[PDB]
RNA sequence: GCUUGUGCUGUCUUCGUCCA
């Protein structure tokens, strides 16, 4: 599913239909962020049921997000190169 | 092992000419030694040494074993080669041109 | 220490139940999901005031499931003990290792180490006790402790008392 | 703050062709996951013509929050929409 | 699981001292700060309660709450049970219990009087609101024990102390 | 685990009667045997078949 | 370029910042498909031929109504605030002619698209309330002025009291007003197509109901529509032109290959 | 600019709106001065980093960002695209809540 | 809900804040220290302990589980490792900007070189975008050459002349005016001095030159800390049936170690001064091209075989790059391609489907009461005839493969489960032809179940697609919800794609022999008899039964 | 007394198919 097909899709108007073939019908994940740092270093271990971020100190301020695996990589490869992108699920103004 | 079948090979690890083969199914035989596990703990005739190297047949593809081959190569170990025959009936969406 | 404190709870409803009891389904799935609970953020959550006419609000549909959320507000009484505060307790249990004291829901450890010398265990006693020459202090007997060090788990809180200082020991 | 009071809406009072697909969908799931019809079926099984028979007689039990650029936003009852 | 109404709180750099939960140095953290805000956003300030007050607050809430399951139609055990959840009837069982043996004001006049002499007080106007409340719950009998109870009184010395704890103790029904 | 599986089979009834096939799959009665010309495999029920042997064809029934 | 453009539930068009580009989408506020090539009445033809198919006087007996086509032909000349209302339409319709012959259209082209094909719609009531036969009718002609008056005045493009919004919404609807008040005139109405009271209510509410449909939907993603209907002709395609051309434009390029000016001279 | 793209357009017969040349030309000179059509154009532009380097220059102007700590409020398609997030455009320029008061029917 | 439950609530991204890692952040987010250059233990598995294959950083294998958070190689992200170096090294891709910053500040002082008492420099300040405060403050400091004692009452300044800095590779050589004309001497600007010169600068100046205190401080464009990705950013591959090659980070990483070790030894042992710039600058190199192996004027880091390294930068760039190849477009599931034929006897918006490709591809329908019995006889029915299913999937989401049970017969369907069905007949689908250069190259259609292997049109929706059958071939998209289901239907259809936008004409219509014969059949001296008048009237779907005169 | 096994490389290069 190329670009061009990703703009008439955006033409057509149906957001949905382009939102479920680029996740669900491809690399849907799950991942961790912390609520302070943003970062994806939150250490999850889902059937002990405990989350934490070492670095931010904190076990409560944690959400999950569903991402595509490359974003993720890409986020990862990012981090490798020293630059920082934070994900924040609020707005600030 | 794969999921395919194994019983079109011969005591030689290779599928004979003539028969029948459809996808996925196994018509040459080969396997790998792999250092053995703590499995010497016993287990009698059913401890693993073997790791599955064979070669099915296209998953799209069926036909009939047409001629197997069976020689050595320049270093000296064995070499097979195994050709399919099957006959293509035109039909909807083939093409041709003038 | 008890507080008065404004809080929220994320509500998710299966459309199963869009009915018209939609608002008070919600009320009592918000009852039995915060009285009683224990967070380390905030304490211990004992009642909500008005209980019955908490505003929940209009529910977001999640696209891509169906399930409606809700965000609820509401008002509620919280308990938080702190570190090195002086409350009251009553002892639950006597142990060689010390005494295990309960302030309401939560449950305070105090060891050996953390006890004057002079109040010596004494396990032939009925019912065994820490005594000393004019303090005996067994299970029911109330006791004053400082709290010194507080323990968050997932869902608890261990906190661990002290009675070495002075006003502390035997009430 | 961000919401606007219903007497002065300015947006449109017609169901948008985007609203109306985003409605029937979501109308269609819920039917689907065992939600309370509010209009009586004949014979239908579906649950998208379910979900039009119900946008037809004006009763589907969803809100349209529409938002403008700056932030703000009008709440629109499926009911009070004209759809064609 | 709740969420509080104070949100926001990124990553910096400044470590500060004021971080760390104690009682001694009335740090109690930000969700317990002084400054607070209530759902509209406008400015409020903490709210303590001593035992007399939240066992008030406690008893009328779970009976409007009895009386409105019951369509509006005393006993701790049977007010327990109103509630639902084994592990919050437990708990509410335990913090009645807790409340009824160390209860200093069972009265509501007697509760709004020593609210009223602890809020309305020229030298309590300074007074931090857990200071009142730790004063009102502990019962305190002596100006030297309420400072080695409680040490942050021990810099605030233009509190007339021991006659308020005086009053208090009158006003505790012996 | 059936008895027929891997096993050179001939069909009896229906509109594929006196073809040879091999046995793939067999899960409830309905066989799934690969022809040797044609090259597909067919559903078949159990009653339909003939299991070779070392003496001639033989039923399904009386082989199993 | 263009990925981020969207039709806003405020009539403007704007990107991801918020910045506007466009105050009305296409500056009509209308979609691409519901537009059609009609012609507009009041632009061609001489002032002889204007003033014969539009002004009606009801002094001079040559020059009104005819009297087999109304049955109120009696009692019709000699008024004086009817021939107010006439002359106020006159009036309009020459000031239209002189809006579209002098501001918009200079060259005299009058076949353009707008939506709502009127030529359609009267066909259509025609064919639906049997318009034929010499029968009169019973048409007032008060009524076809404030029925089309009123018709020019709920066009709405823009919702809002704000003075703003009734401006835009004027200038929104000026050459769809031009083409129904040229097609939809009182003598027109009564001799050329021959509409009664229920054929003429009818059409001013299909009218009004098929204007309301061809406005653009909020939620368009406009640029990517305006991006590939400008990029596909591109793939099936002394000045340069065409695709180096294009990319000379899309560019900006500072140097062009063949620079030109396009000099005019006096009219002497 | 709209005529000179009208004139190539129209030489070979070809026809479109009048509305997709119009907001071609309108992007084009919306900032006081031209705007080329190339990443000297539209990467120059206040939007988000992450939306500007899916076209060109994507490592640049993601060491930029990090550079600049630029901040981005995922407005944009692009970045809902690669979250994998309802992007605000066409069925997902609104939200859809339920409907209390008339479920009591 | 195919993932694993997680009490953490599930929100959305609203906003991504950028910036640079401190090292702080680098330590504290790190789960092990690399510094072990060999990747296996003994070669006898179980890979060695603070080496870069750490069973720490995550697990990428089957069997075995990561040791920092517990979980499978399917749900473990992956964990970051730290990597102190002996000496700073530049970040490559920021050299020219710690260039303009040298030039911007004082290299004894970290001072800017103007102060606000310069209305110009007061202007540049106002502007509130930080790179075109940047672009303002540089473009004014960069003639100011001399550090200012007394203000143009001391401002702080030290007084010294400013060098020219003057880049060659990725070596800064500042050039001091030493005291007309003298003996000016250029001497390197090692990366520790421009860091402890950038840590002195204040918080305000750090801000005055665009840079943020929080997120972008000026001196962590120098690396001092490398963070080590974790294996599932460098899978290693197997070539072969038994050797397994690393990736080529993996072995960039192993470079970078052996010459931080090198120096380390070299540094604590003996130290001629030759040496050590030696090993530092391929320490240098080594960093440079870990993460930009186009670096222009330098020869690239090559493998042993001779190609080039594949740095973290060219994954990034170009068509097969992470952004264009894996984000703004991708491989997908729930697709099918094949061959296209005509059909004068289907509708404009259906299309044929051949039944394998009906058997392959899946919908999961919701189990209800409107349609369990039928969802039940296709379950019964099984994977491989057609009507029938292929998964039953429970609320708890495990699947139940319908190949591999005995007892699909004896399965009972409760409400709320799905059933993953065959593609059925009116079901919507999305019809595709690459290039899609307009909207109408994409539309939804209706699906007909036919025999042979070639996908079916009508003959006038070959325009739009731009198509023929001449060996062309188009793709096919199946929606796997209610609601895309309905976004196709309502949206996408082709019925309501007949007018486009772009000329407001329809572009769809009679074509080819239809065309050709409606010419021929509406001439006026063609005459038609009773017999095949009746014979094409009951051809027509819409007539009402009524023949005319 | 006897029970059915559960998956796949990477990187280049060349030749092709349908548009353009
Ligand atoms: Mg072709
Ligand atoms: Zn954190
Ligand atoms: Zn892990
Ligand atoms: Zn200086």
């Amino acid at each position: 599913f190329g670009e061009m097909e990703r703009d008439c899709m955006i033409a057509h108007g149906a957001a949905g239909f382009l939102k479920e073939r680029l996740m669900e019908a491809s690399d849907a994940f799950r991942v961790h962020v912390c609520g302070i740092c943003g970062l994806m270093s939150v250490i999850a271990n889902l059937k002990k049921n405990q989350f934490e971020c070492r670095s931010c100190k904190n076990k409560t301020n944690i959400y999950q997000l569903h991402i595509p695996y490359a974003a993720k990589l890409l986020f990862q490869e990012l981090m490798a190169m020293n630059i920082a992108p934070r994900l924040y699920t609020e707005r600030s103004g | 092992l794969k999921h395919g079948t194994y019983e079109k090979l011969d005591e030689d690890g290779l599928i004979a000419p003539g028969v029948r083969v459809s996808g996925d199914d196994i018509i040459i035989g080969k396997t790998t030694p792999i250092p053995p596990d703590t499995e010497e703990l016993g287990q009698r005739t059913k401890y693993h040494t073997k790791r599955d190297a064979s070669t099915p047949l296209r998953s799209t593809e069926n036909g009939i074993v047409d001629q197997v081959l069976l020689t050595t190569n320049q270093e000296g170990l064995k070499f097979v080669k195994v050709r399919m025959r099957t006959t293509k009936v035109p039909q909807i969406g083939d093409k041709f041109a003038s | 220490m008890f507080f008065l404190k404004d809080l929220s709870l994320i509500l998710t409803l299966h459309p199963s139940y869009f009915g018209p009891q939609m608002n008070q389904y919600l009320r009592e799935k918000l009852l039995t999901d915060v009285e009683g609970t224990c967070t380390g953020q905030f304490g211990y959550i004992v009642t909500v005031l008005d209980g019955m006419n908490i505003d929940v609000g209009k529910g977001r549909i999640i696209p891509g499931s169906g399930s409606a959320e809700f965000e609820v507000k509401y008002r509620a009484v919280v308990w938080k003990p702190f570190k090195g505060e002086v409350v009251d307790a009553i002892v639950s249990n006597v142990s060689p290792i010390g005494f295990f004291a309960d302030v309401g829901p939560l449950n305070v450890f105090v060891s050996t180490r953390l006890i004057p010398d002079n109040l010596v265990y004494n396990p032939s006693n009925s019912p065994p006790a820490y005594m000393s020459n004019d303090e005996l202090i067994t299970k029911g007997s109330k006791v004053r402790l400082k709290v010194v060090g507080t323990r968050t788990d997932v869902n608890e809180i261990y906190a661990i008392g002290s009675i070495k200082e002075d006003f502390l020991g035997a009430i | 703050e961000l919401a606007i009071l219903k007497e002065e809406r300015t947006t449109t009072p017609y169901l948008t062709k985007y609203e109306r697909a985003r409605i029937l969908g979501t109308r269609a799931l819920q039917i689907s996951m065992n939600a309370p019809v509010l209009v009586d079926i004949e014979g239908e099984t579906d649950p998208l013509q379910i979900a039009m028979k119900e946008l037809s007689q004006r009763k589907i039990p969803l809100v349209i929050r529409r938002y403008l650029p700056d932030g703000s936003y009008e709440d629109w009852g499926c009911d009070e929409l004209i759809v064609d | 699981v709740s969420t509080s109404t104070v949100g926001a709180r990124r990553r910096r750099a400044k470590q500060q001292v004021d971080d760390e939960e104690n009682a001694t140095l009335l740090r109690l953290g930000p969700e317990f700060a002084l400054k607070q805000y209530d759902h509209d956003g406008n400015e409020h300030d903490l709210i303590a309660l001593s035992l007399s007050e939240s066992r008030l607050l406690i008893r009328e809430a779970l009976k409007a709450r009895s009386r409105a399951r019951n369509g509006g139609v005393i006993d701790d055990d049977e007010l327990a049970k109103v509630t639902s959840g084994a592990v919050a009837n437990g708990v509410v069982k335990k913090t009645l219990d807790y409340l009824n043996t160390f209860a200093r004001f069972k009265d509501e006049e007697t509760c709004t009087a020593v609210d009223q002499l602890l809020h309305n007080s020229s030298d309590c106007s300074v007074l931090h609101p857990f200071e009142i409340a730790q004063l009102s719950s502990l019962g305190c009998e002596d100006v030297d024990e309420a400072i080695t109870l409680i040490p942050s009184l021990a810099a605030k010395k233009e509190v007339n102390l021991q006659r308020i704890l005086d009053e208090l103790n009158r006003l505790e029904d012996p | 685990r059936d008895p027929t599986l891997n096993k050179t089979v001939k069909i009896r009834q229906g509109g594929y009667k006196g073809k040879i096939g091999i046995v793939k799959e067999a899960n409830g009665d309905r066989f799934r045997v690969e022809l040797h010309n044609p090259n597909k495999t067919i559903p078949i029920p159990c009653s339909f078949l003939l299991i070779e042997s070392t003496h001639g064809w033989v039923p399904y029934e009386d082989f199993v | 370029a263009l990925e981020d453009i969207m039709v806003h539930y405020d009539g403007t068009t704007r990107n991801s910042l918020g910045d506007i580009i466009q105050f009305l989408y296409g500056e009509d506020g209308l979609d691409g498909t519901q537009v059609e090539r009609q012609t507009i009445d009041t632009i061609p033809g001489s002032d002889k031929a204007f003033h014969k198919r539009y002004y009606v006087d009801l002094m001079d007996e040559k020059n009104s109504i005819k009297p087999d086509v109304i049955e109120y032909a009696a009692d019709i000349l000699g008024d004086v605030e009817l021939q107010k209302e006439l002359n106020s339409e006159y009036e309009q319709l020459v000031s239209d002619r002189k809006f579209l012959r002098e501001i918009v259209f200079v060259n005299g082209d009058h076949n353009w698209p707008l939506p709502v094909n009127l030529r359609r719609i009267i066909q259509n009531a025609q064919q639906i309330f049997h318009l034929d036969r010499a029968k009169a009718s019973d048409l007032t002609i008060p009524e076809i002025i404030h029925g089309v008056r009123d018709l020019c005045k709920k066009l709405f493009v823009l919702r809002g009291e704000n003075e703003l919004i009734k401006e835009a919404q004027q200038n929104a609807t000026s050459l769809f007003q031009c083409l129904v008040r040229a097609r939809l005139a009182t003598r027109r109405i009564l001799e050329e197509f021959r509409l009664n009271r229920d054929a003429f209510e009818w059409v001013l509410g299909t009218i009004e109901a098929q204007f309301q449909r061809s406005l653009v939907h909020p939620g368009e993603m406009v640029g990517v529509i305006a991006a590939q209907s400008i990029g596909e002709p591109a793939t099936q395609m002394n000045v340069t032109l065409g695709v180096p051309r294009l990319k000379e434009i899309l560019n900006v390029a500072k140097n062009i290959k063949t620079p030109a000016l396009t000099v005019y001279l006096d009219r002497e | 600019l709209y005529k000179e793209i009208l004139n190539v357009i129209a030489f070979d017969g070809s026809y479109v709106n009048y509305r997709h040349m119009a907001l071609l030309v309108d992007v084009m000179t919306s900032r006081g001065y031209l705007m080329a059509i190339t990443r000297h154009g539209i990467n120059r532009a206040d939007t988000g980093a992450l939306m500007r380097c899916s076209f060109e220059e994507t490592v640049e102007i993601l060491f930029e960002a990090g550079a600049a700590a630029e901040l981005d409020d995922c407005r944009g398609v692009s970045e809902n695209v690669m979250l994998g997030q309802l992007a605000p455009m066409g069925t997902g320029a609104f939200d859809v809540m339920i409907d209390e008061k008339l479920l009591t029917s | 809900s195919q993932f694993p439950y997680s009490s953490a609530p599930l929100r959305s991204v609203k906003e991504v804040q950028f910036g640079l890692l401190s090292p702080e952040e680098i330590r504290a987010i790190s789960v092990v220290k690399i510094e072990y250059p060999e990747i296996m233990d003994e070669s006898r598995q179980r890979p060695r302990e603070g080496g870069l294959n750490d069973p720490k950083l995550g697990s990428i294998d089957r069997n075995f589980k990561c040791q920092t958070c517990g979980e499978g190689m399917a749900e473990c992200p992956g964990h970051f490792g730290h990597m102190e170096l002996a000496k700073p090294v530049f970040h490559i891709g920021f050299i020219p900007k710690i260039k303009k910053v040298c030039e911007c500040i004082c290299m004894n002082c970290g001072k800017l070189l103007l102060d606000e008492t310069n209305p110009t420099m007061a202007q540049a300040i106002r502007i509130r975008d930080p790179k075109k405060r940047f672009n303002a403050v540089w473009q004014l400091c960069k003639t100011k050459m001399v550090c200012e004692a007394d203000a143009p009452v001391s401002r702080g300044g030290c007084g010294n002349t400013q060098p020219v800095v003057r880049k060659d590779g990725m070596k800064l050589w500042g050039t001091w005016k030493k005291s007309r004309d003298a003996q000016p001497e250029r001497k390197l600007l090692t990366p520790g001095e421009i860091l402890n010169v950038f840590k002195h600068i204040s918080p305000e100046d750090c801000f005055r030159l665009g840079f943020n205190e929080d997120y972008a401080r000026p001196e962590w464009m120098i690396i001092t800390v490398l963070p080590v990705p974790p294996p599932q950013v460098r899978p290693s591959i197997a070539m072969d049936e038994t050797t397994q090659g690393q990736d080529d980070l993996t072995h960039k990483l192993s470079d970078i170690l052996k010459a931080n070790i090198n120096v380390q030894k070299l540094e604590m042992d003996g130290s001629p001064q030759h040496i050590i710039n030696e090993v530092e600058q391929l320490l240098q190199f080594h960093v440079a091209t870990y993460m930009d192996n186009d670096i222009a004027g330098q020869p690239q880091a090559l493998q042993k075989s001779g190609r080039p390294v594949k740095a973290i930068r060219a994954r990034l760039k170009g068509k097969e790059g992470r952004l264009r190849g894996n984000l703004m477009g991708k491989r997908v599931d729930f697709s099918a391609r094949t061959v296209i034929s005509g059909d004068p006897n289907l509708e404009l918006d259906q299309v044929g489907v051949p039944i394998s490709i009906a058997k392959t591809l899946s919908y999961p329908e919701t189990v209800t009461q409107y349609n369990i019995h039928r969802l039940t006889e296709y379950v019964r029915n099984g994977p491989n005839e057609h009507p029938g299913a292929k998964y039953v999937i429970r609320d708890n989401g495990d699947r139940i493969d319908l190949r591999y049970h005995k007892r699909a017969g004896d399965i009972v369907l409760q409400y709320g489960w799905k059933v993953e069905r065959h593609l059925m007949d009116d079901d919507p689908v999305l019809f595709n032809r690459q290039p899609s250069l307009h909207k109408m190259s994409m539309m939804a259609h209706r699906v007909k179940v036919m025999p042979y292997s070639t996908f079916r049109l009508n003959l006038s929706v070959t325009s739009p697609y731009n198509a023929d059958f001449d060996g062309d071939e188009m793709n096919l998209h199946v929606p796997q919800s209610e609601e895309t289901r309905a976004e196709l239907s309502q949206l996408c259809a082709v019925p309501l794609q007949i007018v486009s936008p772009q000329s407001n004409k329809p572009v769809m219509g009679i074509v080819q022999d239809t065309l050709c014969g409606v010419r021929k059949m509406t001439l006026r001296d063609t005459f038609i008899e009773y017999e095949q008048v009746m014979n094409m009237l009951f051809w027509v779907p819409s007539w009402d039964g009524v023949v005319p005169q």
